[PDB]
C-alpha cells in the first residue's frame, strides 16, 4: 500500500446526508462519455479541453469539457489524439460562451478520462476482476473489462459501481443500503482508494465530487486489483 | 412553454404513477409541486439542471428525475388516497422565486381504492322563483352537476351557441354529496326578456375526466369514458 | 409589471404593517401570498376587482383592501411573531391557475419584539488554497457576512467599479450561525494573472435592511441605519 | 307604515354570513358617485343610462353606467338634465363594450355601475342645505341620533341611506372588514304615514354579491327632504 488506508472513522456515513442519493446513482448510471482517437477541439480554461462528443443516444450534448488538475495536463493532450471515457455531469457545467470560446448547443462537463490511442489498443478485451466485502464476507466478486493499457482508474470506478448499482442497490434515488463503502485500486505494492459514499449533509455536489478525477490517474490494465469493502445497514 | 402529462388522472391504491413534463424555455431550474385546498403550493421535488434532484418541502412518497433539460419526472411508486391532489409543473428562477417561474396547466390525480367508482356526472337545469325569497332576483337559470365521481369536471354557459361569463355565478369548488359522490352547481343571471323571449337558446356545459386509453378498465361493466354532458334550454314565454 | 412596497421591513410585535402592490397588467384579480420554508405558498386574501375582498388559505390575522385595479394592500394591525415570511404578490388568471398569474419579487418581513436584535453585517474578504484539497481550483476570491440580523441581506460582486456575475458563487440564503445571528457566503473565481495584477480592484458589496424612520428606534442606542458595506482588495504579485 | 315592518326573524343575521363584510362595508364608505346637472351620453340597454362622470379623486372611472328597474324610468331621463347619486361597484360591471355596428355602445376606458340614484336637476334645488334626522336604535335603545344634509327636494332613498350607513360605519363600526358587532339591522324611512325599510345586512353564505345587492336601489325611490324621519334598528352581538 502507498496511500494509507481508510480508517473506519474516516470514511463518510451514508446516514449522515439527508439530500437524495439519485445525484450519486445517476453518475454510475448506464449513461457516460466515451471517445474513441479524437482530438481536441477547442479549449476554454489553460486547464481543460473542449472535444466535439456527441450524444449519439440520448442527445444531451454535442461538446464535453474536460478540466484538468493542471495546466500540464491540458496542454500534454491539447491537439494530440486521445479516448475519452468517463461519468459527466450538467448542473454546474460552466463553459466557453462562444468564440477562448467555441460551442453551439447541447454541452457537458467531466474531469480526467484521456488516454492516447496509438499504442494503447489491445486486439483482445482485457478481464480485470472485483473482489467486493460486505463487512469483510467477501460474498461477491465481478470481472471488468477493457482494451487499453494503460486505463484510467475513472473507467474502471465507473464500471465497478456500475454493476452494484444494478445488481447490489449501491445508490438509490434517496439512500443506500451501505453505510460506508470504498475503492481500493492496487497496482504493484502502491494502492489509492476513493470514498464512494457522499460527504454529510442534505446536498451533493456532483461537480466536486468528480474533480477528484481531475489528476487523470491511470493505471495498467494488467497490474490491478481492485477490491471493493461495503459496510451494511444495521437494520 | 411548460407542458404536463397527463392532465388528468384516477388511479388505483398501490399503482405506480408517473406526471412528466415538458418545458422549451431551455431553463435550467424545473420543479413540482401539489395544490390542497386547505395547504398552498407545497413544493415536492425540484431540479437545478439535467441529472439534479433536490428535494422540496414534502418529498414524502416520491421520487423524481430530470433526464434532460426539458423533462422533469414526478414518480409515485406506491400511490395512495393521499397523493389525490392537482399537481404544477414550473421551470425558471430560483426556487422560492415565483416572478422567475413559469407554471404549467396543472394535473388533476385522484388516488381511489377502486376504479369502478368512476361514475359520470348527472347535469340538470333548473329555475329559482322570487317568492323564494324577501330579496330580489338572486339567478335566473341553475346548472347542478351530481352523481360524480371523482371530481374532474368543468362547468360552463353558452347562450345561443357562445360561451358567455356575464351573470355566471359557479360553485368555487364540487362539495361532496355523499361518501364517494360530487356536488357542483352554477348559475346565469340574464333578463328577463331574454329569458323570455322563445328564441334564445341555453346550455350548461360539463366536462368530466374519467378513465382513458390509458388506464385498465375492470373488464365487464362499461368503461366511464364520457366526456361533455349539456341541459340546454330555450326562451319561455313573458 | 408588480411592484410591492417596502421589498424589506422589520416590525415590533403589537404594531400595524402594510404591504401594498402595483400591478400594469391592468388585470381584474390581485392575490396575497406568504411563503415560508417548509409549508408552501399559501394565499391569504385575494381581489376579483376594484372593491373586492375574499380570503384565501389563511386569512386570519390579516386585512386587505383593492381600492383601485392597480392596487392591493395587505393589511397587520397587530403584528406577531407569527407573521414573519416572505410575501408575494401576484395579478392575472383565477385563484389556483398559477400559468395565469404574475408575481412579484417578494417582500421580506421580520416582526421582532424588540428592534435592539437588529443588527448590521460583518463581510470580509479571504482567500482559500488548493492545499486545503486534492481537488484543482474551487474558487479565488471568497466574500463572507456573518453577524448580522435579520436575514435582509444582498451580495453583489464589482471589479473595477463594474458589476460581475461571471464566475460569483453566492449562497443560496443565508443560514443561522446562532439564534440571533445570520451568515452568507460568495466566492469570485477570476484567472490567477487578473488577480495577481496589482491594478486590478476587487469589491464585495452587501446590503443589509434594517431599520427606517418610519421605524419606532427605542432612542438611546445608536440606531441601526446602516446600508451598504463592502469589503475591497487589490491584486497582489505573481 | 305602508311597508309592514321587519319581523325579528325576517332580518338577515350577520352571523349567518362567513364571507368578508369588506365587500358591504366599501359600499358605504366615503367613496360614491356624485353628478350635478349632467345629461346622459349613451345607453347600454333599454334599462340603463351611460353618463360622462369622472372620478377627479381616485380615478377610478369616467363613465358611470345607472341600471333602472324598467325602461320607462330610463326614457324618463333619457337625455334630461339630473343629478347622480349613489353606491356604485366594479367586480361584475358588463356594459357596452365599445359603441357597436349593432349594439348601441361607447365608453372609452374606466367604468363602474349603480342602481338608480337619478333626480331632475332644475326647480330641485334648495338655497340652505337641508338636515334630516337619525334616530338609531341599539336594541331598542336610543343611544345616538344625528342629522343628515341635503340640498335636494325630492331625494332619493338610497342617497340618505348611503349618507346614514356611512357615519354608522365610520362611528360605531357598523360593518368591517370580516363581520359587524350587529346581529340585525335595517333602515327605516317614514315619510308621512307611509314607510319602508331596508335590510342592512347581507344574505347567508360565504360570498356578498355586491351587484345583486345594490339592485335594491333600481326603482329610484325619491322621498321628500321635508317629510322623511330615518330611523336605523340594530341589534348587538350577545358576547
Amino acid at each position: 500500500e502507498s496511500q494509507p488506508d481508510p480508517k473506519p472513522d474516516e470514511l463518510h456515513k451514508s446516514s449522515k446526508f439527508t439530500g437524495l442519493m439519485e445525484n450519486m446513482k445517476v453518475l454510475y448510471d448506464d449513461n457516460h462519455v466515451s471517445a474513441i482517437n479524437v482530438k481536441s477541439i477547442d479549449q476554454f480554461l489553460y486547464f481543460d479541453l473542449i472535444y466535439s462528443i456527441k450524444d449519439t443516444k440520448l442527445g444531451n450534448y454535442d461538446n464535453v469539457r474536460v478540466e484538468f488538475k493542471n495546466k500540464d495536463l491540458a496542454d500534454k493532450y491539447k491537439d494530440k489524439y486521445v479516448d475519452v471515457f468517463g461519468a459527466n455531469y450538467y448542473y454546474q457545467c460552466y463553459f466557453s460562451k462562444k468564440t477562448s470560446h467555441q460551442t453551439d448547443k447541447r454541452k457537458t462537463c467531466m474531469y480526467g478520462g484521456v488516454t492516447e490511442h496509438n499504442g494503447n489498443q489491445l486486439d483482445k478485451y482485457r478481464s480485470i476482476t472485483v473482489r467486493v466485502f460486505e463487512d469483510g464476507k467477501n460474498l461477491l466478486s465481478f470481472d471488468v473489462q477493457t482494451n487499453k493499457k494503460k486505463v484510467t482508474a475513472q473507467e474502471l470506478d465507473y464500471l465497478t459501481r456500475h454493476y452494484l448499482v444494478k445488481n447490489k442497490k449501491l445508490y438509490e434515488f434517496n439512500n443506500s443500503p451501505y453505510e460506508t463503502g470504498y475503492i481500493k485500486f492496487i497496482e504493484n505494492e502502491n494502492s489509492f482508494w476513493y470514498d464512494m459514499m457522499p460527504a454529510p449533509g442534505d446536498k451533493f455536489d456532483q461537480s466536486k465530487y468528480l474533480m477528484m478525477y481531475n489528476d487523470n490517474k491511470m493505471v495498467d490494465s494488467k497490474d490491478v486489483k481492485i477490491e471493493v469493502y461495503l459496510t451494511t445497514k444495521k437494520k | 412553454a411548460v407542458t404536463q402529462s397527463p392532465r388528468n388522472k384516477v388511479a388505483v391504491t398501490g399503482g405506480k404513477v408517473t406526471l412528466s413534463c415538458q418545458q422549451t424555455n431551455n431553463h435550467n431550474n424545473m420543479y413540482w409541486y401539489r395544490q390542497d385546498t386547505g395547504h398552498g403550493l407545497r413544493l415536492i421535488h425540484y431540479s437545478y439542471g439535467a441529472g439534479s434532484t433536490e428535494k422540496g418541502d414534502i418529498p414524502d412518497g416520491y421520487k423524481a428525475s430530470r433526464p434532460s433539460q426539458e423533462q422533469f419526472s414526478l414518480i409515485l411508486e406506491l400511490a395512495t388516497p393521499s397523493q389525490t391532489s392537482v399537481y404544477f409543473c414550473a421551470s425558471g428562477g430560483g426556487r422560492g422565486s415565483y416572478a422567475e417561474q413559469f407554471f404549467g396547466p396543472g394535473t388533476r390525480l385522484t388516488v381511489l381504492e377502486d376504479l369502478r367508482q368512476v361514475t359520470p356526472p348527472k347535469v340538470s337545469l333548473f329555475e329559482p322563483s322570487k317568492a323564494e325569497i324577501a330579496n330580489k332576483q338572486k339567478a335566473t337559470l341553475v346548472c347542478l352537476a351530481r352523481g360524480f365521481f371523482p371530481d374532474h369536471v368543468e362547468l360552463s354557459w353558452w347562450v345561443n351557441g357562445k360561451e358567455v361569463h356575464s351573470g355566471v355565478s359557479t360553485d368555487p369548488q364540487a362539495y361532496k354529496e355523499s361518501n364517494y359522490s360530487y356536488c357542483l352547481s352554477s348559475r346565469l343571471r340574464v333578463s328577463a326578456t331574454f329569458w323570455h323571449n322563445p328564441r334564445n337558446h341555453f346550455r350548461c356545459q360539463v366536462q368530466f375526466h374519467g378513465l382513458s386509453e390509458e388506464d385498465k378498465w375492470p373488464e365487464g361493466s362499461p368503461k366511464p369514458v364520457t366526456q361533455n354532458i349539456s341541459a340546454e334550454a330555450w326562451g319561455r314565454a313573458d
